[PDB]
């Protein structure tokens, strides 16, 4: 029970982490990279739309 | 002349509201998806039934009380004629409708789902306005309604007068069929309905120790009545009896019938999701 | 006793996770531009089923979607044409979730019955029958065609070998019941929120919980990667949607307005990753901006409650499955 | 080409006729759920009436369907919020159960459980019918003067039997007082949140009861017959 619960967070404990500001710059960056192949966040020309 | 403009301005005024409210219950009913329903398809035909007669009989009808005389031709009064006996009609068998599938889903609450369906919904109303078509179009259209005195005669004969003339046979059987087999099937619905109210609610003050029915069926037979029946008793008198009842009477109370068909939508359409649906809308 | 040991080891995990800290995302973020407002139209409303609709998954192309309602239908839909591929009857009455194979041959359904149920289209009939949960399965994810990831009633969340019919492992160490799952890009990670706060990333190889995050305050209704696979997302009942990263291991940003309290029910992201689009209780869905926090646009279409909630992997168009048994196509 | 297309509309044109086969058989069934505790009866009065247990019961050409959840030792229900076309939810508890606690009373518990799924944001369209079971052994309960309710229940003391109350054909006052008190128990909490869309229906039940069927049968008809009446506002 306990010991379990024990072991989980000593296991949790040992993991490097990076600043969030490497994080967040390395999500900006594949946001802004891949940002030109989007259909819902630049409007799809109308003849490109299969729907439409 | 004052008294003329009065009259042109209140029929204005009706005919602007019957068709703001008629084409409102529509375009609420097609445009959303939550409001078709079993019961909102003969709301829509009621509505259908209530528009044309807004847009087809009362303009001409006001133009012909205010210029006295009938500027179009003789087929086109025997069409308005027809227009407005098939619009009556079938608003009536309509409300009629509406009561009789109330009443089938308060009374037989099991059955009622599998009794009313969109298919035999269509039937319905498809019935509905076939029977009221024929009725209208067909006694006016070959000229079995026409009367036998020389007063309807010069009417008919003349192009310029578009008067109701009509037999004392025709006159009945349009009376009944329109009103009086719908109002007795109306207040046998309701009566039923009320019974079936006034039950729930003293089984429901059995239970839970610790009224609305009778409003909202005065409001739905009350105003129908006072809206039509005078007409109708009148219709039935002016072929029992010719001399005391007078024209413009007559009219009168076909008018009254008339403003029933906007009253319709304000007191078939006052449930929440209709109002959300015209807010939506405005 | 071992409470205290745990109390120490929670504190310094708390306080490893601030020090990590250095700046919010905002502090970065404010100087882009603004992604504007996004308006999306209903290209396709979806009608056939006869009760309300719960879950969705796109096919691996963009054409194909499947969903599930409790009156047993598993009706499989071609979104560009309207049409009406396959309609699978269900031997459980209530089902709560729905599976797409990547091939696309097999399709997989859960339900209340502690059964998941696996359909082979392409022979539709029963091809094997899953058991060996307590609790119902809320949600059913395909790794390939021989195993399937699923998260039940019982806190327990379940990787199973198709052809064997058994659990190939087990994951433990959640308190409420698992009410969502999300795959990886690659089919290395994934994480379950359940109805406690915390929502812990699994590892399909390893069996164990390599990170635990608790930052809302309610249970976790829906969960979905970011399209690198790096962070992903998580709705509550709580008005709140939280961004989480993996690398960070704490919260990045919360998503809520003072206007909404109700939950969200499904997330999910677009192929950028830039725009979060989540269900919700109050019959609408809206498009989050991931970046900048700011609504960008609302999806009021539905009648009823919105349940489901995809993205196609092109990203062409959003599907939302709302409780009005009625199925939209958003572009 | 077309020719795809053409055999594509064809198999939807299929579906949709199997679709409105599906439709025309799932309108008529009337599903219930039978929410109860454990100890409380609830495979008596199944059996009396017929992961989930389902039967498909039939009374006067209705189809009546009853699914029942029972194991996991749910505390916080989730599937619950999926029960909202059900047009009611039996509610099964033991009247008897008021002397025994489990670690509270559990009749407490019952009352706690029936509060919960009243006030619940989904199901504020969803009738009760609440079943009382165990009426024979409640009777020998209180005939003996082991345990009182007064002493378990602190409101019994200052409880009087109701004047409109109806007695059974062969009953004590001391059982009719007890077995009212626990009926008014459960109505309390049922008046007083609804706002008239749904309603509680108390039956006192017996194990040899097997009426139960058309008690079920007259409960689903005026639920019916009351959600028609306020959709309408006639009532
Ligand atoms: C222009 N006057 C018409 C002619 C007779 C008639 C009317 C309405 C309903 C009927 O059933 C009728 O037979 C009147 O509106």
């Amino acid at each position: 029970q306990a010991r379990k619960l024990v072991e989980q967070l000593k296991m949790e404990a040992n993991i490097d982490r990076i600043k969030v500001s490497k994080a967040a710059a390395d999500l900006m960056a594949y946001c802004e990279a891949h940002a030109k192949e989007d259909p819902l966040l630049t409007p799809v020309p109308a003849s490109e739309n299969p729907f439409r | 002349e004052v008294w003329v403009v009065g009259m042109g301005i209140v029929m204005s005024l009706i005919v602007l509201a019957i068709v703001f409210g008629n084409v409102l219950v529509i375009t609420a009913i097609a445009k959303f998806e939550r409001l078709q329903t079993v019961t909102n398809y003969f709301i829509t035909s009621l509505a259908c039934a209530d528009l044309v007669m807004g847009l087809a009989v009362v303009p001409f009808g006001a133009a012909h009380i205010l210029t006295k005389t009938w500027t179009f031709g003789n087929f086109w009064c025997e069409f308005w004629t027809s227009i407005d006996v098939l619009c009556v009609t079938a608003s009536i068998e309509t409300l009629c409708v509406i009561a009789v599938d109330r009443y089938f889903a308060i009374t037989s609450p099991f059955k009622y789902q599998s009794l009313l369906t969109k298919n035999k919904a269509r039937v319905i109303i498809l019935m509905v306005w076939i029977v009221s078509g024929l009725t209208s179009f067909l006694p006016i259209q070959m000229h079995w309604y026409r009367a036998t005195h020389q007063e309807a005669i010069n009417c008919y004969a003349e192009e310029t007068c578009c008067d109701f003339f009509t037999n004392q046979a025709y006159a009945i059987a349009s009376s009944i069929v329109s009103f009086y087999v719908p109002l007795v099937i109306m207040v046998f619905v309701y009566s039923r309905v009320f019974q079936e109210a006034k039950r729930q609610l003293q089984k429901i003050d059995k239970s839970e120790g610790r009224h609305k029915a009778l409003k909202t069926l005065g409001i739905i037979m009350g105003t129908f009545t006072l809206c039509w029946l005078p007409f109708f008793i009148v219709n039935i008198v002016h072929v029992i009896q010719d001399n005391l009842i007078r024209k413009e009477v007559y009219i009168l109370l076909n008018w009254i019938g008339y403003v029933n068909s906007g009253f319709n939508p304000l007191i078939y359409c006052r449930s929440p999701d209709f109002r959300i649906a015209f807010q939506e809308l405005l | 006793q071992l409470r205290q040991e745990a109390e120490q080891l929670k504190n310094q995990i708390r306080d490893a996770r601030k020090a990590c800290a250095d700046a919010t995302l905002s502090q970065i973020t404010n100087n882009i531009d603004p992604v504007g407002r996004i308006q999306m139209r209903t290209r396709r409303t979806l009608r056939g089923h006869l009760a309300k609709i719960y879950a969705m998954h796109w096919g691996t192309d963009s054409r194909l979607l499947v969903s599930a309602s409790q009156d047993g239908k598993l009706i499989i839909w071609d979104s560009y044409t309207t049409n009406k591929v396959h309609a699978i009857p269900l031997r459980s009455s209530w089902v709560m979730t729905c599976a797409y194979a990547p091939s696309g041959n097999y399709v997989a359904c859960g339900g209340l019955d502690n059964i998941c149920s696996i359909y082979n289209l392409k022979t539709v009939r029963v091809s094997r029958e899953l058991a060996g949960h307590t609790g119902y399965l809320s949600c059913c994810r395909f790794l390939d065609d021989n195993q399937i990831v699923t998260s039940s009633g019982d806190t327990t969340c379940a990787l199973w070998d198709i052809e064997t019919g058994q659990q190939t492992t087990t994951f433990t160490g959640h308190t409420g019941d698992v009410m969502s799952l999300s795959l990886a890009p690659d089919t290395r990670l994934f994480v379950s929120g359940a109805c406690d706060a915390s929502a812990k990333l699994w590892d399909v190889r390893e069996g164990m919980c390599r990170q635990t995050f608790t930052g809302h305050e309610s249970d976790i209704n829906a969960i979905c990667f970011f399209p690198n696979g790096n962070a992903f997302a998580t709705g509550s009942d709580d008005a709140t949607c939280r961004l989480f990263d993996l690398r960070a291991d704490q919260e990045l940003m919360t998503y809520s307005h003072d206007n909404i309290i109700c939950g969200i029910t499904s997330v999910s992201f677009s192929k950028s990753g830039r725009l979060l689009l989540a269900g919700y209780d109050d019959f609408n869905c809206n498009v989050w901006d991931a970046l900048k926090a700011d609504r960008a646009g609302v999806l009021a279409g539905h009648d009823n409650r919105v349940s489901c909630l995809g993205v196609t992997d092109d990203g062409m168009a959003v599907a939302t499955g709302s409780w009005d048994s009625f199925l939209k196509i958003w572009n | 080409q077309r020719n795809e297309e053409k055999a594509q509309r064809e198999a939807n044109k299929k579906i949709e006729k199997q679709l409105q086969k599906d439709k025309q058989v799932y309108r008529a069934t009337h599903r219930l759920l039978l929410l109860g505790a454990g100890e409380s009866g609830k495979s008596t009065i199944v059996k009396q009436m017929r992961g989930i247990f389902e039967t498909k019961f039939q009374v006067d050409k209705v189809n009546f369907h009853m699914f029942d959840v029972g194991g996991q030792r749910d505390e916080r229900r989730k599937w619950i919020q999926c029960f909202n076309d059900v047009t009611a939810i039996i509610f099964v508890v033991a009247s008897s159960s008021y002397n025994m606690v489990i670690r509270t009373n559990r009749l407490q518990e019952a009352l706690n459980l029936f509060k919960s799924i009243w006030n619940n944001r989904w199901l504020r369209t969803i009738s009760v019918i609440l079943f009382l079971n165990k009426q024979d052994l409640l009777a020998e309960k209180v005939l003996a003067g082991k345990s009182k309710i007064e002493d378990y229940f602190p409101e019994f003391a200052r409880y009087t039997t109701p004047e409109d109350a109806t007695p059974e054909p062969g009953e004590d006052p001391r059982v009719t007082r007890a077995k009212y008190f626990i009926r008014d128990e459960f109505l309390r909490i049922s008046t007083a949140s609804g706002d008239g869309r749904h309603y509680c229906y108390p039956h006192f039940t017996c194990a040899v009861d097997t009426e139960n069927i058309r008690r079920v049968f007259n409960d689903c008809r005026d639920i019916i017959q009351r959600m028609h009446l306020r959709q309408y506002e006639l009532l």
